[PDB]
RNA sequence: AUACAGUGAAACUGCGAACUCAUUAAAUCAGUUAUCGUUUAUUUGAUAGUCAUGGUAUAACUGUGGUAAUUCUAGAGCUAAUACAUGCAAAUCUCGACCCUUUGGAAGAGAUGUAUUUAUUAGAUGAUUCAUAAUAACUUUUCGAAUCGCAUGGCCUUGUGCUGGCGAUGGUUCAUUCAAAUUUCUGCCCUAUCAACUUUCGAUGGUAGGAUAGUGGCCUACCAUGGUUUCAACGGGUAACGGGGAAUAAGGGUUCGAUUCCGGAGAGGGAGCCUGAGAAACGGCUACCACAUCCAAGGAAGGGCAGGCUUACCCAAUCCUAAUUCAGGGAGGUAGUGACAAUAAAUAACGAUACAGGGCCCAUUCGGGUCUUGUAAUUGGAAUGAGUACAAUGUAAAUACCUUAACGAGGAACAAUUGGAGGGCAAGUCUGGUGCCAGCAGCCGCGGUAAUUCCAGCUCCAAUAGCGUAUAUU
RNA sequence: UUGCCGUUGCUAUGGC
């Protein structure tokens, strides 16, 4: 054995011995019964419309909003009086309700609720934090699929459930932790169940109709920025600097962990065998294409397509939105000599890419939209073999930081009309790190796309 | 019988398939006294829960089997398992080459068999 | 404060005419849930009577918060009488 | 093969326990491991290092009085070994008065006595 | 309920009732056959034509009595059966001349249970004297429903005629299933300080018989003579509490667990017998032998196991046995007394103030080194485990576990031990002296026991729910 | 369509 295979490297010996081990176990090692039991008792992508879409002829309507820094937008669409609604939460502690039903017209504001400094609790003892309003900034909002409730959460460490008709709070739920700020909310589709991702490394599940908390899941090394969930009782969360994506089975309290593990030296070697490679700092946004595939955007611009069966990403589109502009040469140094200023620019090293601030995948479909503060949303199509995606179109209507993207449908099965609403803000919803982006207004950006 | 855990660990590296880890706090035997549940303990507990959920009965602890389990498995978990990872695997005297050897059919004894394998 | 009930593996047995399901009872800030109130809740969910509903075998998780058990819902009260064992009938008070 | 597979296995599980660093993946570094490397993984030491307590004795008192919860469950054993995945999730229990709960019996008796004195 | 009709004691009937002590190496056991060489309670599938209803004999039950007395008894009186005993020519076919008239109607000629024993005669299987069909007989010779509950059936003949459906329990033979008995080959230690064994319960065959459920020297007559082997027949030892991949394993102990078969005999000891589908019965009976018990001294009945140097709850689960869903199971499950080997904690954690000027390390001494240390000082709120205890869960029921409100610390008296080292004290005691010393020591002094607040409870060290001693030993 | 301001329509988008 060893004499026959003496030429092998140590890793080659490990591989062949693993192969022989697996063969030995397969050599050494009721279904109808299970079938007839299951008779007494997960979906792929079914809608393919990437190629049918026309994007350049689609309208672009950007509606200004008086609120500062619109953090999030959540759209309610009825499921077969047929009205389609939206709810926008800002850093000005304001939740605004809009009707988006008429695709031709601009969205129409119905009412608004604004929290203020009067909602600061006097006790501050972490379970007396049951005030009706928000006293700190609201990061995220979700609209219940049945349509009676809208849920707001933010840095005030509480979830407020509001009735949609009166826009008044029917419930306030403290997170009961000093450290946990609710970053993202995701309703299970066609369900009352809500999954909240908090900054205390937790995912809290609530049943909204009973206003109860089912259980809490503990998984991340860093804060859990974004959570996305389809119809079945499971969810996908992303943490920022642990650089992992986690698929949680809610009833079984188990998780699949996905790690990127990209090496810029390896990419440079691959290109030399065949540019700027930025190593990945944090994963921010996640979306579910179907029950087997999900897509994540990072801060180095990478959009990654992940399957449940593979730990590594299937596909990675690097620097998807672009590279930030070079800093001003007269600003960087402050010396009289322009050649010294150009040297202090230090060439290509100070270039940094755009962060994917928002990313939405239309469920069970090949179209997904990525948004950053480059001044253009991007529409991508997943190929039919589901290994890669390409860029269909670019929507240049919106200018500014794209915090949240939602898509709604109103049409016949032969001909569907899609409205894309992005809550454009001057700043990132988490912090004020991004500076002086040019020509950015707080508002709602709507693109209406009709298939051929 | 021929399954060995160092082999299983290397296979879990070389798969590329995610491995369904549990949550952080659910692994702890009661309040940290027993410790973190080992992977074999979690698999056996999953099998028992599936069995109970299928037959709609929860197993009462048989005296002899329960005494044997509490005498052996708990003592082995305290002695070897350290924070959910067992280290008596290295003190054990079992041999990896007995499992990793071909040992039977397709052992490649013939020179023409080796030539056919090369081809 | 309201308890939450999740039903899994619901199987209909027409020979017994029962509905057999594993019950996950999730109870934050509560010790445990009484079987009578739980029979009320499952009765209202499955639109059968409490006398038709039967539960047993509840095991409470370490740290509380989740009790897992087994539940049988019948279609008729008299049929629940003639199929249910005498000891669970005594527990439920339905029969002497 | 015994050296290959069991050395890789031993190094990986020592890393997951946390006594051995990620960049220290060698058998001679496994040999250079010492007792204090394991003793720093104790929950008493970890609570002190993370700073929930002002000393190791305060940390032991907090653990035995059940304020510290590692992950979901309250751990009340100071000799609980803490892994890499758990050391971030060590925190105060929700039931504990220190994190997000009602004050204990001492504070409640003192508040009730002060209220009775105010009423008197 | 003008036969009984509900529920049913007793009784009859039916079914089931198949621990101890000894150690064998072709014996046992394990497989593997065979039964064209056998037996069947049950299950399952088949199977039977060859009086509108017979006669008793008793129990339970009445009563009269005998005995010291037994589940002991005698006399008289009662009535039941799925108990016991008894017991019933027509119809179906073949050959149908002829008739019409083809299907058809018919002169006529003929045939016709089962079992037992034997003789004789003609479809399966590789194979039969087997299945089956006959013929003449034979039998202390059988079997071929005198039974039961749910329905009140359909005709017209309203006769109260005909016969009407679902089921019980029977019964014949064959098959099946469950077993069992024999049988076949294949396999297990050491040894020649064990070479002849068998006719020394016939040894190897043949014929006939007896016997058995049946083959067979299994037995008996008669007759031949054989059968086994230094390649070890045969014999001895085997710690043979052994071995069997018998057995689930060892889900990372170096070969280890757990389960199953041990093989036989007995149920005060020899012997004979009986009931059943199945026993040479853990049942009963007789005689014999030995114990031993009650008695009114006439008689009567009986058969140990655990302990030292034994209980309670229950058929809920698992499964089995009955006329049977239901009953029952010291099978089986559950619980209790039972540190011992050994476990994871706790016995406090943070502060604040005041006061003091010394604290510690090394070194034979001489000395040297060092620097926020000492205090039986005061004081503040916070935390919670042991516990006390409400519930639900849990289970046949309960305990326990899981969860769990309400209480739960300053002497934290919610009162940790075990060992080691070193002082010091008196109007005190003893001993030796070259004044005033030295030694041994000292719970004992002089008053005082509500009497006295005293080296403040003398200081320091180590292990800690553990910690010493003695002896042996590396 | 905007908290405010400015421009363009009388609707489009520049500034804070």
């Amino acid at each position: 054995s060893e004499e026959e295979f003496e030429g092998e490297n140590p890793a080659d010996k490990r591989r062949r011995l693993a192969k022989q081990y697996l063969e030995n176990l397969k050599s050494e090692a009721g279904d109808l019964d299970k079938d007839i039991i299951a008779s007494r008792l997960q979906g792929r992508v079914f809608r393919y419309f990437g190629d049918k879409l026309l994007i350049s002829e689609a309208k672009q309507s950007f509606t200004r909003v008086g609120e500062n820094n619109l953090t999030c937008i959540s759209c309610f669409q009825p499921v077969l009086k047929g009205r389609l609604f939206a709810y926008t939460v800002s850093k000005d502690l304001q939740l605004t309700k809009y009707d988006i039903t008429d695709f031709s017209k601009r969205p129409k504001k119905l009412k608004y609720a604004k929290g203020g400094a009067k909602y600061i609790p006097t006790s501050k003892h972490e379970y007396e934090n049951t005030t009706e309003g928000h006293y700190d900034e609201i990061l995220t909002v979700a609209a219940s699929p049945d349509g009676k409730y809208v849920v707001t959460g933010g840095r005030d460490r509480k979830l407020i459930v509001w009735s949609t008709e009166s826009l008044s709070p029917v419930k306030v739920i403290p997170t009961k932790d000093r450290r946990g700020e609710v970053l993202s909310l995701a309703f299970r589709k066609n369900s009352d169940q809500l999954y909240a991702s908090c900054a205390d490394f937790k995912i809290r599940t609530y049943s909204i109709n009973q206003f109860s908390q089912l259980e809490i899941l503990y998984g991340h090394h860093d804060i859990v920025e974004d959570i996305s969930a389809l119809a079945m009782e499971r969810c996908v969360t992303v943490g920022a600097r642990d650089r992992t994506a986690m698929l949680w089975k809610i009833p079984d309290e188990t998780r699949l962990t996905f790690r990127g593990g990209d090496e810029p030296q390896k990419l440079l070697r691959r290109w030399m065998k065949e540019p700027l490679f930025f190593c990945e700092g944090s994963i921010d946004v996640v979306s579910m294409v179907d029950d087997f595939h999900f897509i994540t955007g990072s801060d180095n611009g990478n959009i990654c397509l992940w399957s449940l069966a593979k730990k590594k990403p299937i596909f990675t589109e690097r620097i998807a939105h672009g590279i930030l502009p070079e800093p001003s040469f007269n600003d960087i140094s402050g010396e009289t000599d322009e050649e010294l200023r150009k040297r202090q620019l230090q060439g290509k090293k100070l270039l940094q890419p755009f962060w994917i601030t928002s990313l939405y995948a239309i469920p069970y479909s090949n179209v997904f939209i990525s948004g950053s503060w480059s001044g253009s949303l991007k529409v991508w199509k997943i190929s039919d073999n589901l290994r890669s995606f390409e860029l269909l179109g670019e929507l240049s209507g919106a200018k500014g930081v794209v915090t949240k993207i939602q898509v709604v449908e109103s049409g016949k099965h032969g001909k569907e009309k899609f409205r894309i609403l992005a809550s454009i803000a001057k700043e990132h919803r988490l912090g004020r790190w991004i500076a002086n982006v040019s020509g950015a207004r707080n508002g709602i950006y709507s693109a209406v796309i009709d298939q051929t | 019988k021929s399954r060995m855990q160092a082999m299983e660990e290397y296979i879990r590296e070389s798969s590329d398939q995610p491995d369904w880890s549990a949550s952080i706090g659910a692994d702890i035997v009661n309040h940290g006294r027993g410790g973190i549940k080992s992977l074999r303990d979690t698999e056996k507990e999953r099998r028992v829960t599936s069995f109970e959920e299928d037959n709609f009965t929860r197993l009462n602890i048989t005296n002899k089997a329960e005494k044997r389990k509490q005498k052996q498995r708990e003592r082995n978990a305290r002695m070897n398992v350290i924070g959910g990872e067992d280290f008596g695997i290295f003190s054990s005297k079992r041999k990896l080459e007995d499992s990793t050897s071909r040992r039977g059919a397709k052992k490649t004894r013939s020179a023409w068999d080796r030539a056919q394998r090369r081809l | 404060d309201a308890v939450t009930i999740r039903t899994r593996k619901v199987i209909s047995n027409p020979l017994l005419a029962r509905k057999q399901f594993v019950v996950d009872v999730l109870h934050p800030n509560r010790a445990n849930v009484s079987k009578d109130e739980l029979r009320e809740k499952l009765a209202e969910v499955y639109k059968a009577e409490k006398d038709a509903v039967s539960v047993f075998g509840f095991r409470t998780q370490f740290g509380g918060g989740k009790s897992v058990g087994f539940g049988l819902v019948y279609n008729s009260v008299a049929e629940a009488k003639k199929f249910e064992p005498t000891y669970r009938l005594v527990r439920y008070g339905l029969a002497e | 093969p015994k050296r290959l597979f069991e050395g890789n296995a031993l190094i990986r599980r020592l890393v997951r326990v946390g006594v051995l660093s990620e960049d220290k993946k060698k058998l001679d570094y496994v040999l250079a491991l010492k007792v204090e490397d394991f003793l720093e993984r104790r929950l008493q030491t970890q609570v002190y290092k993370l700073g929930l307590a002002k000393s190791v004795h305060h940390a032991r008192v907090l653990i035995t009085q059940r304020h510290i919860a590692v992950g979901k469950q309250i751990v009340n054993i100071p000799s609980f070994m803490v892994r890499l995945d758990s050391e971030k999730h060590i925190d105060f229990a929700p039931t504990s008065p220190f994190g997000g709960a009602r004050p204990g019996r001492v504070a409640r008796r003192n508040a009730a006595r002060k209220a009775e004195a105010s009423g008197e």
